[PDB]
Parts: C-alpha cells; structure tokens; sequence
C-alpha cells in the first residue's frame, strides 16, 4: 500500500520558479486594470464592419511572427488570392507587430491585426473587388 | 488483437491472449487471467499511473490529473495516455447500478468566467469519454466548479499543481 | 569549555576563491539557458509595444504607497491613506525596450585556475550559485518595476487623476537654400509633460457590477 | 548551516509512513487529499456503549494518534462527533459533544502544537452507509479528526 | 542525510516554500533554503535588543552595544 | 571560426539526400524544381476510407516527414487537401478541409520551424489523372506540401 | 569537413548568399563567409546590453560598463 498523491512531474528550476511568481503578480494587474477601462469607457462599435468575411477567406492558417505589418499582410493577402494595397506614407519609425496563435481563420488574422495596429493602421477588405488594403494614420 | 486508440469502443477479449501463451498450462493461464481481472490488481495498475482512489463508506472517489491527461490548456483528449482510461472503464464496468458525477476543478490563475467555461468543457469531454464506452445517458452528471473549495493552497507552487483534477464521485444505491 | 568536569591556512582562502567563481560562471550559463529557451513567453508577457502612447512617447512610471505613518521623533507623528509619485517622466522614443535589458546575465569562460581542499571548493561552488541566484531576483524586481509603473500610470489616466501629455508639431514647407533642400520638415515637441492633479472635485471612480442569473 | 537546524523537529519521513501503514492496518482510516488529512476513528475503539466514558485500555490509541499529530505543522484542527439513532436528537447531540469535548481535551494535554482546536457534535445526522443495523458497533457511529498541513 | 526515505528519494527544491519534494506528491520535512520557516527560538552572540556590538577595539574588556548600554556579562573579568 | 557556427544545426546533405531517397521509394513523392519543394501522399496511407480519422501506424510516416522538413529553413508552408467525389460539392470540401486541419496541426506539434503555416481543402475540384474509378484507392485523392527554401 | 557528401562535391562558394555550391544544382548546409544568416541566440562577454566594457585598468577588480553600469559578475570577489 504505497501512498502516492497524483500530480509527479518534472523536476523544477528556481528561475522559472521565480519568473512564474513575477508573472502572475503581472497578470492580475493587468486584468484589474482592464476592467476599471472597460467599465469607464464602454465600446460601441466593431470591426467586422471594416472586415466582413467571404469565401476563401476560410482558409485558415497558424503563425508566429515578430516583425513589421506590411510583409505578413501581403503575404496573408497572396494567400487568400487578393489584390494588395497600400495608403498613406510609411512612418519613419516602423511600426511593429507579435503575433502568436493556432489555426484560426484569415478573417479573424487581419482582425485582430487590425486591433493590434491601434491608432497607427488600418485594415480594410472589399470581397467584391477582393482587395485587402492597409492605410496608414496622418500622424507626424 | 489490440488498437491502441480505445479499441475501436469494442470490449478487448483479454483473457484469451493469457491462455493462448499459457497452453501454446491452461490452470496456470486461468489462474494469471483470475488474479489480473481482479479488483485490486485494477487497482494497483491505477496506483501505478497517476490516478488516485478514494474509497470511504459506500461512496467512492478517483482524482485525476489534467497535467497528464488533458493536452495544455485546451478540452482536447490526451492519446498517449490511453491505458489508465482503459483502466478507468474497467473497474467503472463492476457497478452497472450507480448514478456518477463528475466534477472539474482548475487553480486561481486568469478571469473568473474563463475557469469556469474551462471547468465546464473539461468535464464535459470526461462525461462524453464515459457515455461512448456504454454507460447509459441517465446515469450521468457533470459540472464545472472554478477555484471554488480548492485542496491544496494555490499560493505555493506544488500545491498550485495539485489543485487542478477532475473528481468522479459514485455510489452504490 | 562547555561544563566544569569538561574543564578538568592559506588553501582556505584559495580554495574559496576559485570555487566563488567556478559557480557563478556555470549558474550563469544554467540560467541564460533557461531563459533562451522560454523567449516567446516573456515577450507574449512584458509586452511593451502595447502601452506606447500616441507620438511614440514612452508613459511615465508612477509608484503608489498606502496606508502611511511616520514617527518623526518623540512627540509628533504624521499618517496619510494614500501616496502617489512619479519616478520617472515620459520621453520620445525610437524602438521599444525588451527584456533583454534587464533580465540578461553576462557570461564569460573563466580558463584561469587535497585532504581538505575539495570540501572548501565546493562551498566555494554553493556560495557563487546562491550568489547569482540572488542577483537574478533583483533583475526580476527591477523588470516588474518598470511594467507595473506604466501599467498603473494606464489606470489613473483613466481614472483622471493625471494629465496626459500634450504635443504640438510645427510645418515649414519646403526649406534651405540652394545646395541643399528638405522637402517636407516637420517639426514635433511635447509641451506639456505628464502631472498628477491636486483639484479632487473631478476625480472620477469605476464601479464594476457583476450580474448573473 | 551547523547552527542552522536542517528539518523541523522531531520528524521524519520514514516514522511519518511507518505510522500510517501502522494505523491503517489497525483499522483507524487515515486518508490523504491534496494537503487535507482525515483520520476516523470507530466509536467502538474509545468509548462504552454510548456513554462519554472512555475505556482504560483506549488511552494507548489516543497515544499513538498523537505522536502521529505532532510530525506536522498546523494552524487548526477539527474534531467532530457523529452516532448513532437511540432516544432523541437532544441525547445524542449532548452524546457527541460531550465525546468531542474529552477527546479534544486528552489531545491538548499532550503535546500537539496547534494554535485552534475546534469542537462539535453533529448527533446521527449525516450518515456514511445506509445499513443502520448495528448500535454502536455500526460503522458510522464515529470521530473525525481533520486538518490541512501548513507550508 | 536520508530526506525523503521510505519515498522515491529527492525531486527537486521548490524555493516557493523552502522545502525538498519527493518523488511522490509529498512534501518532505528537510529544508532546503534559509528563508523557511524555521522556528528559531534560541539566539547566541551578545548585545541583543541593542544594536549589536560597537566594533571599536578596547584597550581593556569591557564590551559596549551601540545604544550606549555595557555588556558586563560579555566582559572579561577582573 | 570555433565559436562561430559552421553550418545549420542539425542538418547534413547526405542525410537530406539519404531521406529523400527511401521517401521516393516508399511511395511517397518528392520532387524539387529550383528551389520550390514538393510533397505528395496519397490519402489511403494516412487516413481511414473518407473520415478525417488517422490510423494509429501512419504516426510514423508523419514524424518521418517531420524529420524531413526540420533540415531545410523556410518561412511559410503550404498544405492542400484534394479527394474523390462522393456525395455532393460541400460533403469533401469539408473533408479535405478537416484532414488538412489534422496533418497541419501534428507537423506544427513537432518542431518544423516555420513562421506560417496554410491550410486548405479544394475538395475534388483539381484532378490530376483522368481515370477516376477508385475511391479512396485512387492516385488523386491526395494531401500535398509544398514550400519554398529561403536562402 | 565533408559539406556536399553524396553529391559531388565543393563547386564554389556562393558570396551573395553566403553559402556553398555542390557539383549537382543544391545548395549546401555549410556557410562560407561570416556574413551569412546563422541563427545567434547566445553571445559570451560581459557588460552586454550596455556599452562594453569601459577599457581603463583598476587597482581593484571592478568591471564598469560604458554607460557607468557596474557588472558586479564579471567583478572579482573578496
């Protein structure tokens, strides 16, 4: 009758020990902090407005990119058979996205590319002309 | 033979392997079948894998943990551990009366309607594994509890491991 | 010593000091593994390309304190609720700091070299590994300073208890003279830096409900 | 490290096995969930037919629980009584809380370092088994002893 | 020596808690860094609930904490 | 020189040549024009008669196509599902569709260094012989991946 | 040493990409310049993440960075 308690994994390193309790103090501040600006000001409006979907939008696709916005959007774009466009003036300092997931939807790529963006870029799709197309914001 | 992913749902005929190396004696092939389709052998194998056995009055208790039998952070099935579920629906096959309940449990880290929707798939994907091996649609339950009453403290960090598990709880009448 | 009926080195040093360094160099080494390996979670973490405000202008990092007192000596004390102050104040920036910054150890091969010298050697391993453990925890505190000061400089501008920053850009047209032009100079500067309001009439609080069934 | 102590005192894994192997065997449950510890004890081991009055021979038992009581470190434990259905529900909640009240009693006479022992008696009013034929040998005429370890 | 006997044997330091796991789920009762909870009671040195020892060097015995208090049980005799 | 690396990690050309070769005689198609690569398997060594169900045993040739593709380095790769025609256009749309799903996510599980990858189901829309009497045994019910080698 | 095994051997070394050539069309896995993309993720050194190490020589063994950053790891003990 040996007693055993369920949970034996592998053995653990102090660091990680020490960079998962920085971690977690990081997260709850984050999510208190969230939902004082969600309960402030209450959003009204979406993007699937700017971004409906169609048919070969559906194909899907898994990513990790670190990188300026410009080169995976064309690239997304050339995947979903679409024309590509550019407006505006790039700035001089570029600007830069992360983006980290597993299998969703071209649609739901360019969306939340399109909230990552900010106040910098825009994303916009017109399926009856099929154009992606990435403006950039009057600023400097 | 054997196929490995759930043997198709189909009842493995486990006994005629034994003796057929057994009389390829046919008393030492019976008595080596009696002894591993025992209880307590059952049991032991779950003692073996990490799957703990609660056994108080007439209600009865397994802890599993999602560490080892679910894939990370997702309702998804892990296949490589598939001898403790075969295990699992061997010794649940010795009461054909019961009612069962099963109950998910994750730690405190992350939003409140996240570990409950997370609680919520995981137990329902243990129940699903469970009706699809036999056991009847009225005899089932399950339900998806948060952080709610934890069994270890979620501030330190092996407790924090044991916190996450499944419970399934059954009777006798 | 002890009770009435009980009353009736050079190597040492050496020993300690090439063991001292042996162990923060290999603890170093350990660690750096551990953090090359892990990359993406940190960055999916500190993730401060996401809290850059409008002009590409870093926020500034405020600290908070409660529940105060103060023994100044005998015979007076001073209490407060709450404290606020700004540690550092916001700037213009052309990339983003990483983690690598702060959370890097620096490596670097140390090739420069027996009853009891083996003990003292590996003491002289234990006390150059708690070392560097050590010195990693302070990284980790310094990194959690820099986040959590923006992070709470985010919540009391929502909260309206700081100003945001104000930036005015000025347009000349096209300027120089006739051995060298600049076709469209722009000119931005921010005017106004960041500060905490002491008028408490406009102060505006969050409630947040929870609702179900 | 000479000056430091290396564990916590008087304790040690093997004895902490060795006891619970020991007490299993004997017939008092001890079980184990998380960092939860249950022991039950049957009414039988300790107590007279229903009378709060100890036998001599049972002492050497509560002995024994409480060298096992003194290996960990704790903030709180909890005793609770439960019996079984004789007169009324008045007798056996005195019953069982006059039984918690002297086992908690010879428990902090020896030595266990906790800072809060709670006590109550909850009578016959939350039965283990459905099979209510015995008087007190049944098997759910008992005492509960539950804590959680600290750190 | 033996932590964790009559259990698998040594896992790792968790450093959270301070204390060796074995290789079962448990906890083991040995230490395994000084910021514990160890329940130090008894403290040798002297000069305690003063400031310690005021570190010049005295000509004669006599041994001083640095609130202006003397030990004279720490001073040698005469 | 000995502190800098002297070539890509892991890789060597006779293995890459070694693999390719018991690939091509296996039965699986690999072919290289210019610096585009392609990949070709037919859909009855991995999946079961038009259900998105791997067999247990087609594991291995999965993770010896894995261990093929950690030897080159690249940036986006291409997996497109084609069968036979069965029942109607959207009954293997949704087919290819989930087997390309399937295949992609277990190459993303092993540690194949892409920064994308693509999936899509053309259905039975894109024949590459004209004799169709199989069903599942047919040459043109197939999974390709095709990618191009950066640098 | 051997970089095109079972092809035909070394052509040329390829300065634009900074790789070898065998004797079929394939490029090789062996670099031949340093300007070529190898894959860096650990570098040796110290006062890294600052500007270098500041190059006067100290009676102690303090190590300061270029940017007044003192690296107390790669400082020697007493």
């Amino acid at each position: 009758m040996k007693f055993k308690k369920p949970p034996i994994n592998n053995p653990s390193d102090d660091a990680t020990i020490k960079l998962a309790e920085a971690a977690v103090s990081v997260s709850d501040s984050m999510l208190e902090m969230a939902k004082v600006e969600k309960v402030i000001t209450p959003p009204s409006k979406d993007n699937t407005l700017t971004i409906p979907n169609a048919y070969n939008l559906q194909a899907r696709a898994s990513v990790d990119w670190s990188g300026p916005i410009e080169e995976l959007t064309a690239r997304i774009a050339k995947a979903a058979h679409f024309r590509f466009r550019v407006l505006g003036k790039s700035p001089s300092v570029p600007v830069l996205i992360s983006i980290s997931t597993k299998d969703e939807s071209l649609a739901e790529i360019l969306r939340d590319i399109d909230y990552q963006a900010g106040k910098k870029a825009s994303i916009h799709v017109y399926p009856n002309s099929q154009v992606v197309e990435l403006r950039y914001a009057k600023i400097y | 033979c054997f196929h490995p992913p759930y043997n198709n749902f189909q009842p493995d005929r486990r006994a005629v392997k034994r003796v057929g190396v057994d009389t390829g004696g046919g008393t030492v092939g019976l008595v080596a079948s009696i002894y591993r389709d025992s209880k307590r052998k059952i049991i032991r194998d779950l003692q073996k894998q990490d799957i703990q056995y609660v056994e108080y009055g007439d209600t009865r208790t397994l802890i599993i943990p999602t560490d080892k039998y679910f894939m990370f952070s997702s309702p998804r099935l892990n296949e490589i551990c598939y001898p403790g579920l075969n295990n699992v629906i061997r010794l649940l096959n010795f009461y054909p009366q019961s009612t069962i309940y099963v109950a998910g449990f994750t730690d405190n880290v992350g939003s409140r309607s996240h570990k409950r929707k997370l609680s919520q798939a995981q137990a329902e994907t243990m129940m699903t594994f469970l009706w699809a091996n036999g056991i009847a649609a009225k005899r089932l339950k399950a339900e998806g509890y948060g952080d709610k009453n934890a069994i270890s403290d979620n501030a330190i960090i092996h407790g924090s491991a044991q916190n996450r598990r499944i419970e399934i709880q059954w009777f006798t009448s | 010593t002890g009770s009435l009926a009980g009353l009736q080195m050079a190597l040492k040093e050496t020993a300690l000091s090439v063991g001292a360094q042996a162990g923060l160099a290999w603890r170093a080494k350990i660690i750096d593994e551990q953090l090359n390996k892990q990359a993406r979670n940190l960055d999916a973490i500190y993730d401060f390309n996401s809290l850059v405000l409008e002009h590409n202008i870093l926020p500034p990092v405020l600290l908070e304190g409660r529940n105060t007192l103060n023994l100044a000596d005998a015979q007076s004390i001073r209490i407060s609720d709450r404290t606020y102050k700004v540690a550092k104040q916001a700037h213009f920036i052309t990339t983003p700091p990483t983690w690598r910054q702060y959370l890097w150890m620096d490596y670097v091969k140390p090739e420069a070299p027996k009853e009891i010298w083996c003990i003292y050697t590996e003491r002289g391993w234990k006390n150059g590994i708690d070392q560097a453990n050590t010195i990693l925890e302070e990284n980790i505190a310094r990194i959690k300073e820099d986040f959590g000061g923006m992070i709470l400089y985010r919540k009391l501008l929502a909260m309206n208890m700081v100003s945001p920053p104000y930036v005015s850009h000025t347009d000349l047209g096209v300027t120089g003279d006739g051995s060298e032009i600049h076709i469209d100079d722009r000119v931005l500067r921010i005017t106004a830096l960041p500060e905490l309001n002491v008028n408490s009439a406009e102060w505006r609080a969050a409630v947040a409900k929870d609702e179900n069934a | 490290v000479p000056k430091l102590p290396c564990r916590v005192d008087g304790a040690c894994d093997a004895t902490i096995i060795k006891m619970m192997t020991d007490l299993n065997k004997k017939g008092i449950k001890v079980a184990s969930v998380g960092q939860n510890y249950l022991i039950s004890i049957p009414a039988s081991a300790l107590f007279a037919d229903q009378s709060p009055r100890l036998n001599w021979a049972s002492y050497s038992l509560l002995n024994e629980i409480a060298a096992f009581l003194k290996q960990f470190r704790k903030i709180a434990i909890t005793v609770t009584s439960y019996s079984s259905k004789y007169v009324s529900v008045k007798r056996e909640r005195a019953l069982t809380l006059a039984r918690s009240r002297v086992v908690s009693e010879y428990l902090w006479s020896q030595g266990v370092d906790s800072r809060i022992i709670f006590t109550q008696g909850l009578g016959s009013d939350k039965p283990i088994t459905s099979y209510t034929l015995g008087g007190d040998r049944s098997p759910n005429a008992r005492v509960e002893i539950t804590f959680r370890r600290a750190v | 020596d033996g932590c964790c006997s009559k259990m698998g044997g040594i896992n790792y330091c968790d450093s959270s808690a301070g204390r060796l796991v074995c290789n079962n789920g448990f906890y083991s009762t040995c230490y395994c860094t000084r910021h514990a909870v160890m329940d130090l009671q008894f403290l040798m040195g002297c000069c305690l609930w003063h400031g310690g020892v005021y570190p010049q060097l005295n000509s004669s015995g006599l041994v001083v904490c640095n609130d202006g208090y003397v030990s004279e049980e720490c001073s040698l005799q005469k």
